[PDB]
């Protein structure tokens, strides 16, 4: 039983963050001590972390790395296995980096009227999304002309945040402003808001247009309404219009692509709207004609108020029409296990169409086989594995060949096909581990289980029944979870299916890179790796519960917020008129996840770091005795190193991982922002008694967010009051 | 670089030449930088449509001279660190460094293309860049260099004597004062003295060691060799002993005589180490402030003779005789600056 | 006649190797050196055509 | 040159940029020197064929920037004096330069 | 001369050099030379390659 040693570490080790790295001391020859030592390229900077290793156990260890003055520095990491008998060691270059915090600013409003005080609040968190009491050197408000008008220097956030206030001038500059926070590193996080003179609107203009429409069309349904509070509509003489811009060729003194359009007119019905169908034939929507805009003009009657609303200008006439795409197909196949792959049909408004023939094509195993779309336009299938390495798989459908005159010339309306090219893994002892792929948004707070298939035909060699299988999951550019499974085999045992559990917790960010691998006594490693899209979730579950529904210019309204047992929660409530005016800058879970640096780590830091040479056996043989001797070149065969590289972590090891090729009261007033504040949650929730506003002609939409040291941060569902 | 270095230590220098030199120096640096690879390496051609692969001797060479160069003209430290890093990627614990030398013309070096002779060069170049002995690349190189000495020390047939000379300065420079004298004793015994001038050479006209490699580099082996060993003699960590430097002065008498008529030496890698070894001797011997150097030579029987060596005299063979039949003489030197006393 | 050298271009091993001809002695070469031709069934000639 | 000059006077400067700059600076100097005529002049075509005649604005331009450049990196004084001299050969009392 | 004549182009040339030969007189060697080369790329089964 030939021993082996192995240590995995991420190629990008964040300085001043607890960076996990795992160890597998596989065979029981003796008691040994593993030890990684990180040290500088030039200079005497040096570290050492002793890792307590046990035989055939995947013991893990974390470590914070010391600060570097250079934003990104490259350093030497060498692991060393010290033992009475054997002494092994290996070196590689790793990149350290001081990856700064993710911060954001919430403003009381999106727009301001002059003289009105601006209130904003700034907050900072780490990759693990939890309040971080950072020291921010600067925050300042930049006017539209560019002059810094106000600033707050060198300050620390108390509860992972701080609220601020700037009174606007009586005579300011009409236009767009922006608050900016320069972190210690320099990373300017900007956030805008407009300033102008305006009369707020009492009513919205609900415009309804097909989100996307087919090129081949006669007519289409379209409708426009107008409400404000408790859905009470208003009557008015609407004047809607529907135009298009062929090619945005920038005016040329004859309108900016103002191309032909049928305008309309009519009156709105009480307890309703105005509905209409319009013939698309007039627009032609062919010959380099691209998109459409749909203006409105609900000229409210019983007033001289003309509130327009250029709604749904995203009504598309896409070039594509009949399409298909893949869903769950392996990119890694093997010559000893027929691979499986699913496809789905889609067209226009992602409509799946059942009972329509498809035409699969496989320039390899010659799998030219038809099938029909089952319910929900879909077809799963498998093919026989017996050919060369790279296998190209295309799928054609309905009418691939057709006569749209010329290709490029005046108009194209292609019908996109779907295609893929899977490559095989290098099998050492004809043994391999496949991972069943389940690509689709995995829901958080709900466990998933993945199926693993195993082929060990004379892969045992030593013939001992007990064989350890290990797996790791990674996210945010670092290893998060670890485990194992002990498959107890025969001497030769090729057939079998077994699955491993995985709780979708949310500490796994959007990327979820999962690997699995075996450790054979033949000195070989066999495994697989896969990527699972995880839904973007927060840990602190919070919900805004506005208690006295509707009410009237009353007093004391119970507004509650359930959250973490102890958490600071920032509340924001404003008239849905100023929100109607300019929509507030998106602040959701999805807004925060995009703010995270290193959303995924795939490949080593390539532009900075490079290395692929430690055994030029490539040029040793200038040729090999084929039936007619031929000289070598290079290759694209997939192996194990490639899976660890795709993961973004490198490995110090003794067993065969990389392929040997190592050479190439009746009174009204007070309306703008009702409640801008924060509170502390008791062990459960917290009820805020807000006194009601009197010029309540409209609904009061309100939201919030929380910060907790344990459960990270959270975001409430915008609860209203009519 | 090494001529500018040598001219400065001798004291014979001119600003009309320093300026004429720096021009050919700053230009060549920037012209050299033009053949650097993305990974920090350097290739004979350059980067001809991205197809070119790195030669581990030229990179190491570039680095040794960019370490030196950096003293007179300013060099960007990034280029050295970039190279140093690439050299470590081509570093195997056993056998220290990998020979990736893909070139057309080999008169450029003296290395026997051997992993021992190559690592023996990279290890000097790395040490010559001020790097600590506790560095992980030098730790895996020094260990290879001890194994290379004990294997080459088994007998006369031990990669001949070229390898043997580089192992001296490398050790001396590293600080194994003990292993330095261990290799230096077996080289000193294997030396070839002459008319007051010692040196080192391969087997004159081989005859016995037969099996040619490209062409004969023997006239360049013997030049490089001595000068490499001169550096090992001069390189003692506290300071070189009177016994070290007096033996070093004899090596100097040979190399200085064995000089190319026009200027320089046979190859190029042997011209470079000769000037570096001379200048490093020249630093130890010469003095700047203590212009006076008094000497007194007397005998038991009333003999007396004394001289004043200094900047106006050093360039002159001051001689004296008076032959008393049974010699019992005392040489007394005073002041500052060295004096060489040859009695025949 | 039937060119089997241009049939293969891709080939396994540890790395892929593109084709190129060989200078060896085949049975055909001896019969050619003899100056006589042979009509046959069995394997006599090197593949490079 | 003038960006390196401006960044220095404003006081907003970094050594990671000064180094990245000097590389594009020392290279461009040596590359520009490659189009110098035997008489000290500089032409868009350069030496190539040995039938080109110095561009009067290009030479003067080179000199103005080799005067500036000379502050941050080190340009051989001979190139400026060589140019200055050729500029004087094409200098008419009346109408100054042609 | 880094080529191998295409079987269709040769055959075509020959069909028209057979015709051509009636008005303008042609060198018979060119046809026989071609005819012979066409027979070298002839397999009993599948006739021509
Ligand atoms: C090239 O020629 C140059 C002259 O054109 C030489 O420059 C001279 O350099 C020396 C030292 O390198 C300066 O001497 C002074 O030394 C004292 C005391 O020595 C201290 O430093 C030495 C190491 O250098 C160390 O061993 C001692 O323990 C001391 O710590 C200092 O207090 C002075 O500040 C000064 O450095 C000369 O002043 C300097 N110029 C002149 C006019 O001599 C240079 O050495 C030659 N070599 C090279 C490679 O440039
Ligand atoms: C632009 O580039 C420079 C070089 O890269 C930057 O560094 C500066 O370098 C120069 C020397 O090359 C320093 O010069 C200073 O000189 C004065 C001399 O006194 C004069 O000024 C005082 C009043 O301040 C006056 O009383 C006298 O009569 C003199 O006229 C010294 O006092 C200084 O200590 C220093 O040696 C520059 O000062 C140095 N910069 C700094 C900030 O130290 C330079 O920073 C770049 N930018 C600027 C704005 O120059
Ligand atoms: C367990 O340890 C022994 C030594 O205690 C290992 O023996 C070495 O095996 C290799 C070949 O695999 C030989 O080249 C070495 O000379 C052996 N000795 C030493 C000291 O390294 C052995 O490989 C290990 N495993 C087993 C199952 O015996
Ligand atoms: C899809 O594939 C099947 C099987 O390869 C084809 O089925 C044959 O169809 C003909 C009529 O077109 C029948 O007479 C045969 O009984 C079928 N079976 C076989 C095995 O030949 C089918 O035609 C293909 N679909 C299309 C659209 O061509
Ligand atoms: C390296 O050497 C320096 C002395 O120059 C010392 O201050 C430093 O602490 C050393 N580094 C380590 C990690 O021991
Ligand atoms: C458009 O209006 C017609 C009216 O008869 C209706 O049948 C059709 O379903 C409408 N479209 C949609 C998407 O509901
Ligand atoms: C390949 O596998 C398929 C499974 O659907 C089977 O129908 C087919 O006969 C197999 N052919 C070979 C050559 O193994």
């Amino acid at each position: 039983g030939k021993p082996q040693y192995m240590v995995l570490v991420p190629s990008l080790l964040h300085t001043e963050t607890t960076e996990k790295g795992c160890v597998l001391l596989s065979y029981l020859n003796e008691t040994v001590t593993v030890s990684a030592s990180l040290e500088s390229v030039r200079g005497n900077r040096s570290l050492f972390t002793d890792l307590e290793a046990e035989n055939d156990v995947l013991h893990c260890v974390a470590f914070a790395v010391p600060k570097s003055s250079s934003n990104e520095e490259v350093m030497f990491l060498t692991v060393q296995v010290k033992g009475p008998t054997q002494e092994f060691k290996k070196r590689t270059t790793v990149m350290v980096k001081n990856e700064d915090s993710l911060v954001f600013v919430q403003t009381d409003k999106s727009i301001y009227k002059p003289g009105q005080t601006v209130k904003f609040r700034v907050v900072s968190m780490d990759e693990n999304f939890h309040p971080l009491n950072e020291l921010i050197p600067l925050v300042y408000i930049q006017d539209p002309k560019g002059n810094r008008i106000a600033q707050w220097q060198s300050f620390q956030l108390e509860g992972g945040l701080k609220q601020f206030s700037f009174p606007l001038s009586s005579e300011p500059f009409q236009g767009s402003y922006k608050v900016v926070v320069q972190k210690k590193s320099g990373g300017r996080t900007e956030h805008p808001f407009t300033v102008e003179e305006f009369v707020l609107p009492k009513f919205e203009v609900q415009v309804t247009v097909p989100k996307i429409i087919t090129i081949l069309e006669e007519e289409m349904n379209v409708s426009v309404c107008g409400l404000y509070t408790y859905g009470k509509p208003v009557p008015g003489h609407v004047t809607v219009s529907i135009c298009r811009k062929y090619s945005d060729a920038s005016d040329c003194h004859g309108e900016d692509s103002q191309a032909f359009c049928e305008k309309f007119s009519g009156q709105l019905n009480s307890h309703g709207c105005f509905y209409q169908q319009v013939k698309t034939k007039v627009f032609q929507l062919k010959r380099k004609e691209y998109e459409m805009k749909l203006h409105t003009e609900a000229q409210i009657q019983e007033e001289g108020t003309v509130v327009e609303l250029t709604g749904r200008q995203s009504s598309e006439i896409t070039r594509t029409i009949t399409k298909l795409s893949f869903v769950k197909v392996d990119s890694h196949f093997r010559q000893g296990i027929p691979f499986f792959g699913q496809v789905r049909l889609v067209d226009g408004k992602g409509v799946p169409i059942p009972n329509k023939v498809i035409f699969i094509r496989g320039n390899e195993a010659n799998y030219y086989s038809n099938a029909t779309t089952d319910e929900h336009g879909l077809v799963q299938f498998s093919i026989n594995t017996t050919n060369v390495m790279g296998t190209s798989l295309t799928v054609r459908v309905n009418y691939k060949d057709r006569s749209p005159c010329y290709g490029y010339q005046w108009v194209s309306e292609e019908h996109e096909e779907a295609h893929h090219t899977a490559y095989l893994v290098f099998s050492p002892s004809k043994s391999f581990v496949h991972l069943e792929p389940m690509s689709h948004e995995l829901p958080c707070g709900h466990t998933q289980t993945v199926q693993a298939h195993y082929i060990l035909n004379g892969g045992t060699l030593l013939g001992l029944k007990k064989l350890s299988f290990y797996y790791l999951i990674m996210a945010k550019g670092g290893i998060v979870r670890t485990g194992t499974h002990g498959l107890l085999v025969k001497q030769e045992d090729m057939k079998g299916h077994f699955s491993i559990s995985i709780p979708v917790k949310s500490d796994i960010a959007p990327v979820a890179r999962l690997l699995i691998y075996a450790v054979l006594p033949t000195g070989d490693v066999i495994g697989d790796s896969a990527k699972y899209d995880v839904e973007n979730c927060l840990a602190n579950k919070v919900d805004l519960s506005f208690s006295p529904s509707q009410s009237l210019p009353a007093s004391h309204a119970h507004l509650r917020v359930t959250a973490a047992p102890q958490s600071v929660c920032a509340l924001r409530a404003v008239d849905q008129s100023v929100l109607l005016m300019k929509p507030d800058a998106e602040l959701s879970a999805s807004s925060v996840y995009n703010l995270l640096p290193e959303k995924d780590l795939t490949g080593f830091p390539g532009p900075l770091n490079d290395q692929d040479n430690e055994d030029c056996i490539n040029r040793h043989n200038v040729y090999i005795n084929g039936i007619t001797y031929t000289p070598v070149s290079s290759t694209n065969e997939k192996d194990m190193y490639s899976f660890l590289e795709d993961m973004g972590l490198k490995a110090f090891t003794n067993s065969k991982i990389r392929k040997p090729k190592m050479c190439p009261t009746v009174r009204k007033y007070f309306p703008e922002t009702w409640i801008w504040d924060l509170v502390v949650v008791n062990s459960a929730g917290v009820a805020e008694v807000g006194v009601t506003v009197p010029d309540t002609i409209t609904e009061w939409k309100a939201g919030a967010f929380c910060l907790s040291e344990d459960a990270g941060l959270g975001i409430s569902s915008t609860a209203s009051l009519r | 670089i090494y001529v500018l270095d040598y001219l400065n230590e001798t004291q014979q220098l001119t600003p009309e030449i320093k300026s004429k030199a720096i021009g050919y120096l700053n230009t060549g640096y920037q012209r050299q930088l033009n053949y650097k690879h993305y990974d920090g390496s350097y290739s004979t051609f350059g980067e001809r449509y991205g197809r070119n692969q790195g030669n581990t001797w030229l990179t190491a060479f570039v680095l040794k001279t960019f370490a030196q160069a950096r003293a007179y003209i300013f060099i960007d430290e990034a280029h050295i660190t970039q190279a140093l890093i690439w050299l470590s990627q081509r570093q195997k614990d056993n056998g220290c460094f990998r020979s990736s030398g893909s070139l057309l013309n080999n008169a450029i070096k003296g290395g026997v293309e051997d992993e021992v002779t190559l690592s023996a060069y990279i290890t000097i170049a790395l040490l010559e860049i001020p790097l600590t002995v506790t560095h992980p690349v030098v730790r895996n190189a020094l260990f290879c260099l001890e194994s290379a000495w004990k294997t080459a020390q088994e007998g006369d047939h031990g990669s001949h004597v070229y390898t043997k000379a580089l192992l001296a300065y490398a050790f001396a420079l590293a600080g194994n004062q003990d292993k330095r004298k261990e290799v230096l004793k077996s080289l000193n015994e294997e030396a070839v003295k002459k008319d007051n001038s010692v040196h080192w050479e391969r087997p004159q006209k081989p005859k016995a060691p037969v099996g040619h490699f490209y062409e004969p580099q023997a006239p360049s082996a013997e030049v490089e060799m001595t000068s490499y060993v001169l550096l090992a003699y001069l390189t003692a960590q506290p300071a070189p002993t009177s016994e070290d430097l007096t033996s070093a002065t004899n090596i100097v008498k040979w190399i200085t005589k064995q000089q190319n008529a026009q200027g320089g030496f046979s190859s190029t890698q042997d011209t470079v180490v000769a000037l570096h070894a001379l200048s490093k001797y020249g630093a130890a011997t010469f003095t700047r402030t203590g212009k006076a150097a008094q000497v007194t030579i007397q005998s038991s029987g009333t003999f007396s003779s004394k001289f004043q060596v200094d900047n106006n005299n050093r360039l002159l063979l001051q001689q004296v005789s008076l032959p008393e039949l049974p010699g019992e003489y005392s040489m007394k030197v005073t002041g500052e600056g060295c004096v060489y006393l040859q009695t025949s």
